[PDB]
C-alpha cells in the first residue's frame, strides 16, 4: 500500500531525473560540472582535474545566470542580469575573466542590453550582437571592430534573427556563423520594415500603472514577409582604420523572382560555405556552395554547384531541409533525403553532381546524421523493430554501405529503446543518453573499438525512491487503420484491471511530423492522472505524424483541420472497444496545435467526448505566422487554398460545442500563438449561446511556464477533469 | 585641335555600369594636362605603357569615365574575374588600354559626388524551366543587360531586381543585385582608355 | 401552482414593462410615438393630430437609428449608420426632411461620420461636431459655417468632451450649450496633448486579421489631466465673409493658479451666463456669472457676482456642484446646496451677494430642482416618511417657504413613493413617473389646480401577466448601527416562510453617494434568483452611500475600501441573525465600484462568506481616471494619500481568498474600468497559490451589455451561483 | 531737425501690451509723410482733431505703435472697458491724444509680420486668502504688470500664465490669459499720439 504519484509530486518536482550534461573541448576531453566545480575529465583514463572552483566567483557582484568557456580555456563569459524575450531570444550584461591573470577584464567591456555573443570555434575570438548591430573582439581587453551600421530596433537584424526566423526557421536567436577556425563570421541580415506588426498588452508589476503595448513585426499567413541578405567577413583582415568590408553572397536567381527565406547556412571547409535557400511556395529549395577567392577576397558561388531540392506531394524536409555533413576536403557531402518510397534516408553527393546515391533503405527512417569521419558515417535511426518511436545510434561503413554496427540496441535493449548521442572532436570518443523506456542512463564510449568505458549517471538514487511508491505503468503498440500501423501509447493506472472500465485522457498534439507515442520516460502531469486519479491517459499519432515516411506525413497536405483531427476521433473510439475504457468518461487536452486539435474535436459533433481543455490553441490559419501555416496550408487566396483556411477554423464549429464540456485558457503574453485566436473562439461561443469555462493567464508566454503559474494551470486543470469525470 | 574633356569636369561621375564615354577622333590632346587636375592612385596599362600612351598618336581615343572606390582596386583589373569585369565594365583585349584611379581634390568643385559608389554583383536570366541559372556577362564596349533594372544609384547594399520576360525575348526571368560602398571624403573615380592605331588616320596627337 | 419568473424570462424579456415617453413641444402640447406614428397631444383637452405618419421614411433606404424634430416642427433630423463608442459618444450620418416641402434636403448636407448634432432651444438652427471641429447651418439647406479650426482626433475637442469629461464630469458627449433663443453657442474646448494613452486591443470579426490596438487619452490617479478653454459665438453675427469670433471666457484666478476643471455650464438669461469651475482638488469651486456687452460684443463676468462653494469634509457637491436655477431677471437663483447639519436643501442666492438663504430645512435631502416659476419652486425630495430611498415632488411657495405641497406623495401612496418629473414649456403641465413600488404608472396633471388630468400608462397588461407566475416580494427597511439607521432591501422567494432557511446573495455596489435600497419596483436577475431559486437576494447602503447628509456621504472620505466594505459585512452578519439565513450559503456579486468591494470583502478573511462574483471590478486606485478618484481620494503623493491608496488594493489581500470561491468575470474592450485592474487580481492570485473561476468577454465594453454577452454573462453566474449553493 | 521715425519701419511691430514708444522733442515733423506710407482705415482723436494734430507746434510728441488688427477696432477706442485700456494700452485722459489705424500695404517690405496678433484678456492678483481676485488695471503710459509672464507672442488663443509671488510682492499669485486673431494678408498696425503743449518750448512743430 505505497503512496501515490501526487499533483504535488510533479509541481514541487520532488523525484527528480539527474542528468549528465558534458562539453567536449578536445578529442578526448570534456567539462564537468559537480558540486558548483567545473572539473575536465579525460576521456580515457576517466582521471580529472579541477577547472574551476566554484569560489572563484564568489564576490562577483552580481548572480550569474550563464557561462560560456572560450574553445581555448583562456577566457570565460560570465552572463549576469538575464532578461528573458522569446523561446532563444533574451538580453543580459557580460563579463570577462582571463583564467591565466586570474582578473576580470575591466576595460572595453561587451555593453549592458547585449543580445548575443558567440565565441570563435577555436581560440577565443568574440562576435556580439548590441542594439541589432554586430561587434567583434579579436583580443578581449581591445577594442571591438564594429561591422554593422545599419541595426534599428524592430527593421533591421544583423547577425540575430527576427521572431519568425527564431520560430519557424533557426530555432535560434542567433544568425551568425564562425568558419571553423574562426577566420570568416558569415551572418543573414533581416529587413522587418514592411511587415505588420502583432500588438498586445503587458501588464507587469502593480505598480506599472498604465499598461505596456508590445509590437512585434509578425507576418501571418500571406502577410508581407520579412527579406534576407547574406554577408561574409573576415574577421583577420579587422582593423581600426576602416570600416569592416562584408562581402554579400546573392541567393540564387531561381530564388530572387519571387519570396524566399534563408533556411540553411553550413560551412564545409576553412574556405567553403554551403547555403540553403527556399521558396515561399515551399516545396522547392536551392543548395549554393560557394569558395572564397583569396585573390579579390570574395565568394564564387558556381552555377554548376546548385543542388536543387524539390517536393510533388508537400513541402521540401520535415520543418525544413536538412542540413549538408561535409567530407574534410568539402568535395562531396552527406544529407537527409526522401526517397522514391517516401522514406528519409542518407543520400551521398558530389558538389558538382545532380544526382545522389543512397546509402540507406528501408521503410524506417534516418532521423539525423550525428558524425562523418574518414571511414564512418553516425547516425541515429528508428530502424530496430521497425518502431518509429524508438532511437538508436548507427554507424555505416563508407567502403560498403552493407557494413552497418548498430551500437546501442544491444547495450541495454529492455531499458534503453531512446538514444541521443555526443560525440568528442574527431569522433574518438561518444556520450550516450539512454531516455527510456526505463530511467534514463548516461554512459561513455570510445569509437575506436565501440568498447564502453564508463557509467557517467544511471538515476540509481530515483530508482531508489521510485520504489516507495505506486508509480503508473506505459504500453507502447499499434492499431491498423486499411493497412496502416498506426502507434499509440497508454499511460496506465497502477493495480490495471482490464475487466474493469476507466475514464480515458487523451493528451493530444497530432501537428505536422509530430511523434506523440514514443519509448521516451516521463514523469509528468499524465503520471500523477494515473497514479492517483487512476486515468488512462492516451496519444495517438495518426496522418501527418512524423518519422514513418511521406504517405503518412504529407497526408494532411492543405487540409489541416482534417484527418489529424479524425484520426484522433478514430482513434478514441478503437480504445473504447478494447473494453477498458468507459465510453462516458473520455476526455481529450491539447496546447497549441494540441488545443486547436482537441478543439476541432469538441466541434465535431461525434459525441465520442464529453469534455476538454484547449492551451493556448490555434483557432484558425490566417491568425498563425506565415512560414509555419504556408509550408502545409499556401497561400489563404482564391488562386490558392483560402477554401482549406476558411473551412478549418474552430469558430465555426461553435455550435457543436453545446455537447460538450470546454476549458479555454490562453496567456496575454503569447507572441506566438496570440491570445486573440482564444478571443474569436470565445466570442464564437457566446455569439451562440454555449456555455464553458475560460481562464486567461496575465503576462504568460505560450509556455506559461513561470513557477506560479504553471502549478496554477495544472491545478486548475486538475479540477476540471476529476469534475468531468465524478472523481473525488 | 585640342581634345575636349568638358562633361568629365561638370556634373556627377555615373556609377561604374553606367559608365559614360568620350570618343576621339582628329585633335590634340594634353592628357598630363588632365591628370594634373586629380590626384592620381594607380596607373596600369595593356600592351602599352603610361608613358607610352602619353606619347604616340591615334586614329581614335576612347575615355570612359565613372565614380569608383579605391578600396575596390584588386577588381578593376584586365586580369579579373570579379563582378566589374563580369557584369559592369569590360575593355577590349584586341586594342591597348589603359586603367587609371583617381581621387578629386576639393579644389576642383563643379565634379559633385554621388549618395555612394554602386556596381552590379549579380546578373542573370533564369530560364523558362525556372530552374537554370545563366550568367549574363558584359561584352567590351557595351553596357550590362541589367542597367534596364539596376537604379542608378543602388539604394541599399544587397537590393536585387527582377524583371520577367517576354516569350519573344526568351521567357524566365531577367534578375539582378546591387552593391554599395559607403560615399569617401573626396570622391574616387575610374578612367578607362582605348587606342587604336590607323593605317594612315592617325589624327589624334598630343600637343605641342 | 403557477410558474416562476425565469433566466429565461430575463433575458428573453418575456414580461415588458411599458413606458410613456413624451417630448413638450411647448407649454401645453407634447409629441408621442404611437405605433410608430409621431403624434401631437394638447395637454388641456386630451385630443391629438397625427403630426408624423410611420410610412414617412418607409422609403429612405436606410434603417433609422434616432430621430430629433426641430423645435418649430418645420424640419426633422434623421440619424442613421450609427456607430457607438462611450457611454454617451458616436458617429453617424444624418439627412434632414423639410416637413412643409415635404421633400429631402440634398445639398449642403451634415457630413458623414458626425459626432454630435444639435437644434437650437427655438427655431431650427444646427451645430453639428464634424472632426473634432463646431459647424453651424442657420437655414438648414445652407452652407453650414466653421467655428473652430484647431480640431484634432484624441488631442483638440471643440464641442465635444473627452473621455474623462464624459464619464466624470458632463455625463455627456457633447460640450455645446446654446443661449435660450439660439442667439449664442458657448462651448467647451479640450486639450488631451499631454494625457497618457490607456491601450488596448480589439479583435473584431473573424475576418480580420491583426488585432487593433484602440488608443484613448486617459487620466489614471495623479496623471496628466486634460487643460480646459470655454468660448462663446455669437451664431446670428455668422458670415461667409469673415471666420467667426468666438469670444473666450477665462475660468477665475482662483482657478488658474493650478490645475482645475470646467464642472457647470448654466444659462440665465439671453444675455447671461453662469459658469461653473472646480478645483483638481475638488473641495473648492467658483460660480462665474458673465454678462454680454453689446457694446465691444464681449462677455465680462463680475468678480463681484462670483460665488465661492467649498467643502471641508470632503468634495463639493454629491458627484459635482449643482445646477443653478435662476429666476427670469436672471438677479437671483435657486441652488442646492449641503447645510450647516450636512443635508442638501435648497438656498436662495443673489447674484451679488455672497451669503444665500435656505428655503428648505430637515433630516432629509432634496434630490433636484425641477421647475421654477415667478410663484413657485417645484423639487423632488425624499422628505416623505423619512425613507431616503423614496421619490415624491413637491412645490415651495415664493412668497411663504412654509406653503409647501406635496404634489405625488397623496396620488397613489400604496402603489406609489418613487417619482420623477417632466414639465410642460412654462410649467403648466407635468408628466409624473412612478417607479414603484407597484407597477409603473404615467399620468398627467396641469399646474395650475394640481388637477390630475388623466393616466397615459398603467401597465395593466403586465399585471395581467403576472398573475399567472410566482413572483417574489420585497422587504424595503432599515437596522440601526452605533445610533444611525441603514436601510437595506431584500428580494424574498414566493411563499416565504421565515422558519426555514435561505441562502443569500448579496448584491452591492456601495460606491459614494450610491442608493441599492430603494422603492423602485424591478424585474431583473435577482427576481428570477428568488421566484425560481428561492434565493433572498439582499442590498445594504451603509457609510458612503447617499440622500441622507454628509455624515454618512463623507464618511468614506479619503480613506474608499475601508467603512463601505465593512458595513457590507456587518449586513450580512445582521441578515444571518434575523433566522431565515442560512450562514453556510451567503454570497456577494457587484459590478464595477461594486465588483471592488465584493473582491475587497472576499479578501477580507471574515468567513462570513462562502462565494462571490467581480464583474468588471475595479482591483487599485491608481488604476482609475483622476476626476472620480481623486474627488474621495486626493492624489496618491506621499505629500498626500499615497497611504490609502496603497493600503486599498485588492491584491494585497490575495492570500485570504483561499477561504472562497471567486469569479472574475471582465471585458476585454472596458476603456472605462480598464482589463488591467482585473489582469492584477488575477495575477496575485496566481502568484499565491489560489485557484479561482475567470470569464474574459472578448471586445464587451463596461456594460457587457450586447445581447448575446448579456445572456451569456448572466447565465454563467447562475450556473455559478446555484453551484455554491448546492442547488439542483 | 526733420523727427526721426526709423525704427518703425524696421523689423516687428511688437504685441499691442509690449507697445514701443518714440519720443519727440525739438524737431520738425512731416506725419502726412508718414501715413502716405500706410493706408489708412481710422483716425480718431480726443481734445483734438486730425486736421488740427498735424498743424500745431508742440513741446513733446509721443508716438506708440503696435500691431493690431482691423477687427479690434471698437475695443481700441479711448471711451472703452474692454481689455485693451484694462490690461493692456492705455493713453492719457490729461492731454489731447490720437489713435490711427492703418495697413502695411506690400510696397512697404522692412515691415515684418508676426506670427499673429496677440493680447492680454485678464491681468489679476489672487489675494493670499486664495479667494480675493483682484484685477490689475493698466496705468497710462505704463505695461501691464502681467508682461513679465504673458509672452511676446501668445502661443495659443486662451492661454493662461501664473506666477507665485514672494511675501514682499504681497503673497499670493499673479495670474493672466492671452488671446489671438488670425494674422492677415497686409499687416495691420496701431499707432498711438500723445501732445503736450509747452508754455515756451514748443520745439517740435511741422515742416515747411
Ligand atoms: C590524467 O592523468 C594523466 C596521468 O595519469 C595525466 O597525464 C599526464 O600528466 C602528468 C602529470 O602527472 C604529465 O607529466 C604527463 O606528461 C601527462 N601525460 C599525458 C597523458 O600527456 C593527465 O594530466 C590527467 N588529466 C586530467 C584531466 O587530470
Ligand atoms: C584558418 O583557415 C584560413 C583559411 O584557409 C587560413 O588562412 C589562410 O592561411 C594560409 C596559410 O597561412 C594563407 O596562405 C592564406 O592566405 C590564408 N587565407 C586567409 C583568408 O587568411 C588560416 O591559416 C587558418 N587559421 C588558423 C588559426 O589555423
Ligand atoms: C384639439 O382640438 C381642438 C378643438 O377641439 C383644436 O383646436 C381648434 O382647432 C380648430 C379646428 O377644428 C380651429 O379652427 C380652432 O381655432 C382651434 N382652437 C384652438 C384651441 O386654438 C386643436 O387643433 C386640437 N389639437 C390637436 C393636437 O389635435
Ligand atoms: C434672443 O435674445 C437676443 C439677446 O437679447 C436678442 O437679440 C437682441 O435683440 C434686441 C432687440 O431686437 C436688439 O436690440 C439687440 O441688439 C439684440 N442683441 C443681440 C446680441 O443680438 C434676440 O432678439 C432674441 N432672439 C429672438 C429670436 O427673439
Ligand atoms: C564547492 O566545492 C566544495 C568542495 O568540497 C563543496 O563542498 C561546496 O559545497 C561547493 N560549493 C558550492 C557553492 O556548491
Ligand atoms: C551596465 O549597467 C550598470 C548599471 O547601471 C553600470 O554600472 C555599468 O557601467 C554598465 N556596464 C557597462 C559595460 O557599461
Ligand atoms: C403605422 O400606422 C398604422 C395605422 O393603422 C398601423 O396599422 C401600422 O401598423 C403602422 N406601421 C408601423 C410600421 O408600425
Ligand atoms: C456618406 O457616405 C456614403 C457611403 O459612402 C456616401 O454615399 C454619401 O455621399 C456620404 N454622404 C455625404 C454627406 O457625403
Amino acid at each position: 500500500s505505497r503512496k501515490t504519484y501526487t499533483l504535488t509530486d510533479y509541481l514541487k518536482n520532488t523525484y527528480r531525473l539527474k542528468l549528465y550534461s558534458l562539453r567536449w573541448i578536445s578529442d578526448h576531453e570534456y567539462l564537468y560540472k559537480q558540486e558548483n566545480n567545473i572539473l575536465v575529465f579525460n576521456a580515457e583514463y576517466g582521471n580529472s582535474s579541477v577547472f574551476l572552483e566554484n569560489s572563484t566567483f564568489d564576490e562577483f557582484g552580481h548572480s550569474i545566470n550563464d557561462y560560456s568557456i572560450s574553445p581555448d580555456g583562456q577566457f570565460i563569459l560570465l552572463e549576469y542580469n538575464y532578461v528573458k524575450q522569446w523561446r532563444h531570444s533574451y538580453t543580459a550584461s557580460y563579463d570577462i575573466y582571463d583564467l591565466n591573470k586570474r582578473q576580470l577584464i575591466t576595460e572595453e567591456r561587451i555593453p549592458n542590453n547585449t543580445q548575443w555573443v558567440t565565441w570563435s570555434p577555436v581560440g577565443h575570438k568574440l562576435a556580439y550582437v548590441w542594439n541589432n548591430d554586430i561587434y567583434v573582439k579579436i583580443e578581449p581587453n581591445l577594442p571591438s571592430y564594429r561591422i554593422t551600421w545599419t541595426g534599428k530596433e524592430d527593421i533591421i537584424y544583423n547577425g540575430i534573427t527576427d521572431w519568425v526566423y527564431e520560430e519557424e526557421v533557426f530555432s535560434a536567436y542567433s544568425a551568425l556563423w564562425w568558419s571553423p577556425n574562426g577566420t570568416f563570421l558569415a551572418y543573414a541580415q533581416f529587413n522587418d520594415t514592411e511587415v505588420p506588426l502583432i500588438e498586445y498588452s503587458f501588464y507587469s508589476d502593480e505598480s506599472l500603472q498604465y499598461p505596456k503595448t508590445v509590437r512585434v513585426p509578425y507576418p501571418k499567413a500571406g502577410a508581407v514577409n520579412p527579406t534576407v541578405k547574406f554577408f561574409v567577413v573576415n574577421t583577420d583582415s579587422l582593423s581600426s582604420v576602416t570600416n569592416a568590408t562584408s562581402i554579400q553572397i546573392t541567393a540564387p536567381a531561381s530564388m530572387l523572382i519571387g519570396d524566399h527565406y534563408l533556411c540553411d547556412v553550413t560551412w564545409a571547409t576553412q574556405e567553403r560555405i554551403s547555403l540553403q535557400w527556399l521558396r515561399r511556395i515551399q516545396n522547392y529549395s536551392v543548395m549554393d556552395i560557394c569558395d572564397y577567392d583569396e585573390s579579390s577576397g570574395r565568394w564564387n558561388c558556381l552555377v554548376a554547384r546548385q543542388h536543387i531540392e524539390m517536393s510533388t506531394t508537400g513541402w521540401v524536409g520535415r520543418f525544413r531541409p536538412s542540413e549538408p555533413h561535409f567530407t574534410l576536403d568539402g568535395n562531396s557531402f552527406y544529407k537527409i533525403i526522401s526517397n522514391e518510397e517516401g522514406y528519409r534516408h542518407i543520400c551521398y553527393f558530389q558538389i558538382d553532381k545532380k544526382d545522389c546515391t543512397f546509402i540507406t533503405k528501408g521503410t524506417w527512417e534516418v532521423i539525423g546524421i550525428e558524425a562523418l569521419t574518414s571511414d564512418y558515417l553516425y547516425y541515429i535511426s528508428n530502424e530496430y523493430k521497425g518502431m518509429p518511436g524508438g532511437r538508436n545510434l548507427y554507424k555505416i561503413q563508407l567502403s560498403d554501405y552493407t557494413k552497418v554496427t548498430c551500437l546501442s540496441c544491444e547495450l541495454n535493449p529492455e531499458r534503453c529503446q531512446y538514444y541521443s548521442v555526443s560525440f568528442s572532436k574527431e569522433a574518438k570518443y561518444y556520450q550516450l543518453r539512454c531516455s527510456g523506456p526505463g530511467l534514463p542512463l548516461y554512459t561513455l564510449h570510445s569509437s575506436v573499438n565501440d568498447k564502453g568505458l564508463r557509467v557517467l549517471e544511471d538515476n540509481s538514487a530515483l530508482d531508489k525512491m521510485l520504489q516507495n511508491v505506486q508509480m503508473p505503468s506505459k504500453k507502447l503498440d499499434f492499431i491498423i487503420l486499411n493497412e496502416t500501423k498506426f502507434w499509440y501509447q497508454m499511460i496506465l493506472p497502477p493495480h490495471f484491471d482490464k475487466s474493469k472500465k476507466y475514464p480515458l485522457l487523451l493528451d493530444v498534439y497530432a501537428g505536422p511530423c509530430s511523434q506523440k507515442a514514443d519509448t521516451v520516460f516521463r514523469l509528468n502531469w499524465a503520471t500523477y492522472l494515473a497514479s492517483t486519479e487512476n486515468i488512462i491517459v492516451a496519444s495517438f499519432d495518426g496522418r501527418g505524424s512524423g518519422y514513418q515516411g511521406d504517405k503518412i506525413m504529407h497526408a494532411i497536405n492543405r487540409r489541416l483541420g482534417t484527418f489529424e483531427v479524425e484520426d484522433q476521433i478514430e482513434a478514441a473510439r478503437q480504445f473504447s472497444k478494447m473494453g477498458f475504457v468507459d465510453n462516458k468518461r473520455i476526455a481529450i487536452w491539447g496546447w497549441s496545435y494540441g488545443g486547436y486539435v482537441t478543439s476541432m474535436v469538441l466541434g465535431s459533433g461525434s459525441g465520442v467526448f464529453k469534455c476538454g481543455i484547449a492551451v493556448a490553441p490555434v483557432s484558425r490559419w490566417e491568425y498563425y505566422d506565415s512560414v509555419y501555416t504556408e509550408r502545409y496550408m499556401g497561400l489563404p487566396t482564391p488562386e490558392d487554398n483560402l477554401d482549406h483556411y476558411r473551412n478549418s477554423t474552430v469558430m465555426s464549429r461553435a455550435e457543436n460545442f453545446k455537447q460538450v464540456e470546454y476549458l479555454l485558457i490562453h496567456g496575454t503574453a503569447d507572441d506566438n500563438v496570440h491570445f486573440q485566436q482564444s478571443a474569436q473562439i470565445s466570442k464564437a461561443l457566446v455569439d451562440v449561446g454555449v456555455d464553458f469555462q475560460a481562464m486567461w493567464y496575465t503576462d504568460e508566454d505560450h509556455g506559461i511556464a513561470s513557477s506560479t503559474a504553471h502549478q496554477h494551470i495544472y491545478t486548475h486543470m486538475s479540477h476540471f477533469i476529476k469534475q468531468c469525470f465524478s472523481l473525488p | 585641335v585640342e581634345c575636349d574633356f568638358s562633361p568629365l569636369l561638370s556634373g556627377t561621375p555615373p556609377q561604374v555600369y553606367n559608365f559614360k564615354r568620350l570618343v576621339f577622333t582628329n585633335c590634340n590632346y594634353n592628357l598630363t594636362k588632365l591628370l594634373s587636375l586629380f590626384s592620381v592612385n594607380d596607373f596600369t596599362c595593356s600592351q602599352i605603357s603610361p608613358a607610352a600612351i602619353a606619347s604616340n598618336c591615334y586614329s581614335s581615343l576612347i575615355l570612359d569615365y565613372f565614380s569608383y572606390p579605391l578600396s575596390m582596386k584588386s577588381d578593376l583589373s584586365v586580369s579579373s574575374a570579379g563582378p566589374i569585369s563580369q557584369f559592369n565594365y569590360k575593355q577590349s583585349f584586341s586594342n591597348p588600354t589603359c586603367l587609371i584611379l583617381a581621387t578629386v581634390p576639393h579644389n576642383l568643385t563643379t565634379i559633385t559626388k554621388p549618395l555612394k559608389y554602386s556596381y552590379i554583383n549579380k546578373c542573370s536570366r533564369l530560364l523558362s524551366d525556372d530552374r537554370t541559372e545563366v550568367p549574363q556577362l558584359v561584352n567590351a564596349n557595351q553596357y550590362s543587360p541589367c542597367v534596364s533594372i539596376v537604379p542608378s544609384t543602388v539604394w541599399e547594399d544587397g537590393d536585387y531586381y527582377r524583371k520577367q520576360l517576354s516569350p519573344l525575348e526568351g521567357g524566365g526571368w531577367l534578375v539582378a543585385s546591387g552593391s554599395t560602398v559607403a560615399m569617401t571624403e573626396q570622391l574616387q573615380m575610374g578612367f578607362g582608355i582605348t587606342v587604336q592605331y590607323g593605317t594612315d588616320t592617325n589624327s589624334v596627337c598630343p600637343k605641342l
